[PDB]
């Protein structure tokens, strides 16, 4: 009752979500310069961290 | 600031420019480097910059403008426009840009394109549908280009012999067929000279290879 299982379920979560906050730290800082009309939401986030 | 005036001005003015802006010692280098550190620095104590030139596009993807007088070559004058560019008012090479330009930072050297202004000395509302060139109809000429000046000089006779054997008009094709040492270069000259004066509304553009 006071412990819990976790699968490979919400283990892949908790990765994915450490990759993804790693990535939107990234374009968030990429987008502090960023300006309109300029760039496609398509090499503001890198593929590789995740 | 705009590039021509810095482009086109002697390299004396820009000497005394980077001297003034209490620089690095400038006269030692390339004109090019020199008027890139000098834009550099106008930019890191002023407002945006200002470019212009002919662009370029790799099988890279990006694109590069380049200027006039460095007949577009490489160097630290250069222009780099994105793709991004590219597919939004979809550029294509050899289109006359001309528009607002900032600084590179850390990974980067040129100076980056901000927002485009004059494409090809057209507004980029009206480039974007357009017709392609060889789309078009080609066809006989019917205008013809005048080049008697009318003054009757020395050697603008020349030109006179020249409407008297060749007719020239706006989409004909000319081959002067003469052996060296006959006297071409200011055949040439005069015949780029009267078609300016005479018709100072068409582009005149030459070209010297070799
Ligand atoms: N219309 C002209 N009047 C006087 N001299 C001329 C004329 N056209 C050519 N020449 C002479 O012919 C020479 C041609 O020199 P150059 O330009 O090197 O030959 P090319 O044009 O065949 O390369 C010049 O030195 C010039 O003095
Ligand atoms: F005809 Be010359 F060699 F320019
Ligand atoms: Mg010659």
């Amino acid at each position: 009752g006071n412990r819990r299982i976790r699968s490979v379920g919400e283990m892949a979560e908790n990765q994915f979500r450490v990759g993804l906050v790693r990535v939107e730290r990234a374009v968030k800082e990429r987008l502090s310069l960023g300006d309109l009309d300029t760039l496609m939401p398509q090499d503001m986030i890198n593929a590789k961290p995740i | 600031m705009n590039l021509t005036e810095l482009k086109n001005t002697p390299v004396s003015e820009l000497i005394t420019l980077g001297e003034n802006m209490g620089l690095e010692n400038l006269a030692r280098m390339r004109k090019q480097d020199i008027i890139f550190a000098i834009l550099k620095q106008h930019a890191k104590s002023g407002e945006d910059i200002f470019g212009d030139g002919v662009l370029e596009i790799l099988q890279d993807g990006f694109g590069f403008l380049r200027s006039a007088d460095s007949s577009y070559l490489a160097g630290p004058d250069d222009i780099y426009v994105s793709p991004s560019q590219i597919r939004r008012f979809n550029l294509r090479t050899g289109d006359t840009i001309s528009g607002k330009i900032r600084p590179p930072k850390e990974g980067e050297r040129y100076f980056a394109l901000l927002k485009v202004n004059e494409v090809n000395f057209d507004k980029p509302e009206n480039a974007r549908n357009k017709i392609l060139f060889e789309n078009l109809t080609p066809l006989h000429a019917n205008s013809r280009l005048r080049m008697e000046r009318g003054n009757g000089s020395t050697e603008d006779l020349t030109a006179r012999v020249l409407d008297l054997a060749s007719p020239i008009g706006r989409g004909q094709r000319g081959l002067i067929v003469a052996p060296p040492k006959a006297g071409k270069t200011m055949l040439l000259q005069n015949i780029a000279q009267s078609i300016a004066y005479n018709h100072p509304d068409c582009v005149l553009m030459v070209l010297l290879i070799d």
